[PDB]
């Protein structure tokens, strides 16, 4: 409750040091060994909201993944062996544009770049508008499928990012999917990047260890 | 008579906000000029004049969900309209570039004056003036 | 002159309230709330009955009782907790 | 039940709807009725 809130010399050399090496041992082996097939059942069984996912998607609800728990394997594998391949086979081979938020050395107009070359045909956000207003005659075919993993990402954290990703979703032709782990993530976005966002969401908790995330920030300064 | 009893000067349901964006303020305002340690006196079972000081968004919380008509919890609504009163210029932040609300070193205070606020609590029939 | 009785018809509805004063009573700066506050609804019961001349303690006396009771423990509260107080006796 | 349960966490569309009788309840319901009817 909230009155709980209201009712509320030791240091770390006193603990055994631990290298980084030794750190990554024990963390690797009960990562790999410790709830292993029943965290795998549950994924398997989470493995079946893929036809709802496409339909979503096509439909052209954004999806955003939430929970405890790494999401990145999760939205990978979704990705490239469900979504991908069955747009193609039905529309008629779409690429696949992934997104690193967990490496803060990423900048955004390296990621305006690919996008204008696989969608313009040869100030950000000038060039959005004239992207939005070309696919408006185009047809409503999936062209281009977006994963962004992190968008809680410390780059990503930012405002103008923020506002170049939801400027993306108003062309119906790019598909979004988004991921988050902080819990105060609902604060990032107002009414206006809501509207432009049109994320459904999904709660995909996971408890999925963080492996790759860990590799950019030194658990030795702790 | 009616033109120079008036300046006419002036630009021109002040502030049209949704009833969580109405709770969300007051409790904002009672967080940036209540002292800390009056918290769990006032609001636990167990100043008009001077700048606002900062506060924490778990003191914020807090207080709306004390003050807030069984409990209403922290849903993605609550959020959203709480972003809305910063893009409106509502709250004001610690911080003027590469705005990242998510940095634990941000901290919040109130933008809105008393005349303002007084009208918002007129309008919840929530009675602040007993709380000071 | 008058004497009235009790009967245990509406045992209930002041076993209760009781119950009541004394949760709310538990974590709150507030009236000693004992078995002597009790008796206090018995007692004004049997004054409200007194006025009717009734021989009897009749519900509507009870009520009156209770609700005289209630309303000056309620307002005695702080501010806080009082507009909570306010809706969470409002079955009396 | 297990299956329901994650179901109506994840907010699946495959979760049924209890606005309709449950199959359960409703074949009970026919059985009993039926069992005294002949």
């Amino acid at each position: 409750t909230f009155e709980g809130y209201f009712d509320q010399r030791h240091t770390m050399s006193m603990a055994p040091d631990v290298t980084r090496e030794e750190f990554s041992l024990v963390s690797n082996f009960f990562n790999e060994n410790f709830q292993k097939r029943p965290r795998q059942k549950l994924f398997e069984i989470q493995k079946k909201m893929f036809p709802q996912y496409w339909f979503e998607l096509t439909q052209g609800f954004s999806l955003l993944f939430y929970g405890v728990g790494s999401k990145r394997n999760f939205l990978e594998e979704f990705a490239i062996d469900y979504l991908s391949p069955k747009i193609a086979y039905s529309q008629l081979s779409i690429p696949c544009l992934i997104l690193n938020g967990y490496n803060p050395s990423c900048n955004y107009r390296d990621v305006f770049k690919e996008i204008t070359d696989l969608l313009v045909p040869a100030h950000v956000i000038l060039q959005i508008q004239k992207m939005i207003d070309f696919y408006k005659n185009q047809p409503l075919d999936i062209k281009l499928i977006l994963v962004v993993h992190n968008l809680d990402g410390p780059s990503i954290r930012k405002n103008t990012f923020q506002t170049m990703l939801s400027f993306l979703s108003v062309i119906r032709q790019i598909a979004i999917v988004a991921s988050t782990d902080h819990i105060y993530a609902p604060l990032l976005w107002d009414n206006m990047k809501a509207q432009n966002y049109n994320f459904v969401f999904h709660d995909i908790s996971n408890f999925e260890p963080s492996t790759v995330e860990s590799t950019f920030q030194d658990v030795m300064k702790m | 008579i009616k033109l120079f009893l008036s300046t006419d000067d002036n630009l021109s349901q002040t502030y049209d906000l949704s009833i969580i964006s109405k709770y969300l303020l007051i409790a904002s305002y009672i967080c940036s000029y209540l002292e800390p340690r009056y918290d769990a006196s006032i609001f636990s079972r167990k100043p008009r004049y001077l700048q606002p000081s900062l506060f924490a968004i778990e003191r914020l919380l807090a207080i709306f969900q004390a003050i807030f008509p069984s409990l209403m919890k922290a849903n993605i609504e609550v959020f959203q309209n709480l972003s809305e009163l910063h893009t409106l210029k509502l709250i004001a932040t610690t911080m003027n570039k590469n705005i990242d609300y998510l940095s634990p070193k941000v901290r919040w205070k109130v933008n809105v004056p008393w005349e303002i606020i007084k009208e918002i609590s007129e309008s919840v029939h929530f009675n602040i003036s007993d709380y000071f | 002159k008058i004497y009235p009785k009790l009967h245990q018809m509406d045992m209930d509805k002041v076993s209760r309230v009781y119950a009541d004063l004394r949760r709310e009573s538990i974590s709150t700066g507030s009236f000693p709330i004992t078995v002597r506050h009790l008796e206090s609804i018995l007692r004004i019961a049997e004054s409200f009955a007194k006025m009717r001349l009734s021989e009897f303690v009749s519900s509507y006396d009870l009520d009156r009782a209770i609700k005289v009771v209630v309303d000056s423990f309620v307002d005695a509260q702080k501010v806080s907790v009082r507009r909570q107080l306010r809706r969470s006796f409002a079955i009396y | 039940r297990y299956d329901e349960i994650i179901f109506r966490k994840l907010g699946s569309m495959l979760q049924t709807t209890n606005i309709l009788v449950t199959d359960d309840q409703y074949n009970i319901w026919k059985k009993r009725i039926e069992m005294d009817l002949a």
